[PDB]
């Protein structure tokens, strides 16, 4: 999953 | 990485492309890493620590481009990952961010350096950077957080490291940031780090010498007003390296 992100995860585009 | 140039391994040749492999053959990037001597490479524990199995990992040196090849590139697997035991994250900062991959080919060799395959040299603790020195940044990262994918090919760009005054105020990281991190941004805050450019390297000219002064860890955002790009600094964490490697 994300929990794990250099930064937390923004919406794609 | 936001904003920059695209570049190419002659420019960042100690850049190490790491992948993985899942359960059915298929391979997808993970973080980027530095070779600091030829049997290892150093990165970032938060890109392996769910999947901490060596056996899985794919790394290349003297690798330009994502998913074509480069002329004298080298692939590597992983004979031992080593991920930092007192490794820490909260849903912000990652503390103690750092990891060791040994490498070894096919063959049983470690790295041959070459044009495009080259070791960067660690800090010293007695000979830090100072704040407002322009350093550069490296990686295969998103361009915007808003892209699905990544970059077909290295990207490079060039930030400024804040000081820890001012990256600990409270506008800024407040208590998140410790002396075991570095700050680093753009002062108008259109080019940093992203997403898929952890365990990359930050790099510092010092007395004319490239020099591995962080590695890309965490940050709140991409290019992101007062929130910069942290970095472990690699220079509080040589006993643990030489201890390792
Ligand atoms: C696991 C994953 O998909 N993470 C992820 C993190 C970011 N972070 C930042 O941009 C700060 C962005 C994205 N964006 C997209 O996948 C569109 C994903």
């Amino acid at each position: 999953g994300c929990q794990v992100n250099y930064c937390p995860p923004v919406p794609c585009l | 990485i936001i904003g920059g140039e695209f570049t190419t391994i002659e420019n960042q040749p100690w850049f190490a492309a790491i992948y993985r492999r899942h359960r059915g053959g298929s391979v997808t990037y993970v973080c980027g890493g530095s070779l600091i001597s030829p049997c290892w490479v150093i990165s970032a524990t938060h890109c392996f620590i769910d999947y901490p199995k060596k056996e899985d990992y794919i790394v290349y040196l003297g690798r330009s481009r994502l998913n074509s090849n480069t002329q004298g590139e080298m692939k590597f697997e992983v004979e031992n990952l080593i991920l930092h035991k007192d490794y820490s994250a909260d849903t912000l900062a990652h503390h103690n961010d750092i990891a060791l991959l040994k490498i070894r080919s096919k063959e049983g060799r470690c790295a041959q350096p070459s044009r495009t395959i080259q070791t960067i040299a660690l800090p010293s603790m007695y000979n830090d950077p100072q704040f407002g020195t322009s350093c550069e940044i490296t990686g295969f990262g998103k361009e915007q957080s808003t892209d699905y994918l990544y970059p077909e090919q290295l990207k490079m760009t060039v930030v400024k490291l804040i000081s820890h005054r001012e990256c600990q105020q409270p506008h800024y990281y407040g208590s998140e940031v410790t002396t075991k991190m570095l700050c680093a941004a753009d002062p108008q805050w259109k080019t940093d780090s992203c997403q898929g450019d952890s365990g990359g390297p930050l790099v510092c000219s010092l007395q004319g010498r490239m020099t591995l002064t962080g590695i890309v860890s965490w940050g709140r955002g991409c290019a992101l007003k007062d929130k910069p790009g942290v970095y472990t600094r690699v220079s509080h964490f040589l006993p643990w390296i030489r201890s390792h490697t």
